[PDB]
């Protein structure tokens, strides 16, 4: 239960910081995209 | 006494391998039908000019 | 309790990460075809005049 309960703390902080990382590491994935999609919109 | 809900777990776990699915059929669909249409009639047209 | 509502504000966001790359897939495949149908609508035109 405890091992349970660490890991799940542990596992959604983690998954707060890898979802992070992919919208601010770089340009960003969701820049690239929407420079990419405006391009066929215009 | 705290509850871990194994029901909202699980269904996130399934709907993530639905969405790692999903990008992975996309993914393959490019790789096998739209990249393979498109690199044919591109080398079809420079084989003929 | 904030945990889980923060892990499903991160899990969302990743949600949100596909459906902006299959309908941006869908973007380039609709204009990759939309162009095809004016390039062979100018030779149909253009062959008609012909005939003048």
């Amino acid at each position: 239960e405890l091992e349970s309960i660490a890991q799940f703390t542990e596992t959604s902080e983690n998954i707060v910081d890898v979802v992070r990382e992919r919208h601010q590491s770089k340009s960003t994935l969701c820049e690239k995209m929407k420079e990419l999609r405006q391009s066929y919109e215009a | 006494g705290v509850r871990l809900d194994l029901q909202y777990l699980h269904g996130k776990a399934k709907f993530e391998s639905e969405v790692l699915t999903r990008l992975r059929n996309m993914r393959h669909k490019i790789k096998r039908e739209d990249l393979v249409s498109i690199e044919k009639i591109i080398a079809d047209r420079e084989r003929e000019w | 309790p904030d945990c889980a509502s923060n892990m499903d504000n991160a899990l969302m966001r990743m949600e949100s990460l596909e459906a902006e790359m299959e309908e941006v897939t869908e973007q380039i495949l609709t204009w990759r075809e939309q162009q095809k149908t004016a390039f062979q609508m100018n030779s149909d035109a253009n062959s008609s005049c012909i005939t003048a």
